[PDB]
């Protein structure tokens, strides 16, 4: 498997005002373009990571991928050098001299006020906040993240200071997109957030947030389909025309249960099955729940309108049947 | 979790394929 190198803090470096400046190095190398994505991924492992009491045992955990397999090479302080602030790579036995350039050598107010660990916490939600719309939906990632993040600013979560500029949030989402690798860890992450223990620390609490949103992210015409047309009971399900695609709704609720915990994950991972739960495959249906919804639901007309697939009969006699529901 | 959603329609409609036979 292609090799990403992880960097990790070792026990040597013990100022916070220093660890803050390492998470801004290791952000910066990510966004190097003349970096490879995956290096540059690995990058945001070694952020994303730092969170984490353990990095090698988070990823060992967490990061058993197919893909890459990651090297995690231990950042210390050595006080007999002068060179970059006595800062070195250093495996147990070697120093990694040329490593420790490429880092290094290569081309805080708020640390004091609200602490490092709230801090860091502001660079790694921005991060997790990317992957509710970066796999899913592309084009619409910057609004969708400043719409997440503006909860966390006014929570204080993320200081005005700390926030990831537009530029910084493409990159991100490019590499999310690239690196299969970045996204498994990060969907892993969370299944084994999945036990519920008084075990949470600040960001740990702050990342199961985010997951609620990035859980069912690119599924959402499949449960509307479901609860508008499903879950409303109405007298229509008997009707022979729908019939076909009632049972193809069945099958497909049996995979996602089959899938397991993953299958929230199904469209953020690009799994082979991610293209069998658009609407245009049961697509009777959909216009019934979609004829519902309207009349249910507040506007709504907007999440569905122009669709090639769209059945007029269907999606009036949605509209009809709940209207007469709704007088009882 | 929409487990408990899946559940209750998956529920649901194997009622309404059980109760109503072909349409």
């Amino acid at each position: 498997k292609n090799t990403v190198s992880i960097f990790a803090l070792g026990p040597t470096i013990t100022d916070d005002d220093e660890k803050m400046t390492l998470a801004l190095l290791f952000l910066s190398h990510s966004l190097d373009n003349e970096k490879q994505h995956a290096q540059r991924a690995g990058f945001l492992v070694s952020l994303l990571s730092m969170a984490y009491a353990n990095p090698e045992l988070y990823l060992t955990t967490n990061g058993s991928n197919a893909d890459v397999k990651y090297v995690i090479y231990m950042i210390e302080k050595d006080l007999k050098r002068q060179k970059y602030g006595g800062f070195v790579v250093k495996t147990r036995e070697m120093i990694y001299e040329k490593t420790t350039e490429w880092i290094f050598g290569s081309d805080e107010d708020l640390v004091h006020t609200f602490g490092y660990p709230s801090c860091l916490g502001a660079l790694i939600i921005q991060i997790w906040i990317v992957l509710v719309k970066a796999i899913t939906s592309i084009s619409g990632l910057r609004k969708g993240f400043f719409t997440r993040l503006e909860a966390f600013r006014q929570d204080g979560t993320v200081q005005a200071g700390l926030v990831l500029s537009g530029d910084t949030v493409d990159q991100i989402g490019s590499i999310m997109r690239s690196q299969q690798s970045l996204v498994t860890l990060m969907v892993e992450t969370l299944i084994t957030m999945n036990t519920s223990r008084n075990d949470l620390t600040t960001i740990e609490k702050n990342i199961q947030i985010v997951g609620n949103y990035i859980r069912d992210a690119g599924l959402a015409s499949f449960f509307n389909t479901i609860r508008y047309g499903i879950e409303t009971r109405m007298a229509a399900l008997t009707l022979s025309t729908l019939r076909p695609d009632i049972n193809r709704l069945k099958a497909l609720m049996e995979l996602y249960l089959s899938k397991g915990p993953r299958a929230p994950f199904i469209c953020i991972l690009r799994d082979p099955i991610h293209g069998e739960f658009a609407p245009g495959n049961y697509p009777a249906i959909w216009s019934y729940a979609m004829g519902v919804a309207v009349v249910q639901n507040r506007a709504m007309q907007q999440y569905v309108t122009g669709r090639s697939y769209l059945d007029i009969d269907m999606f009036q006699l949605g509209q009809a049947v709940a209207r007469d529901a709704e007088a009882q | 979790d929409k487990s408990t959603n899946i559940s209750s329609a998956l529920n649901i409609i194997e009622f309404i394929l059980s109760t109503d036979p072909q349409e």
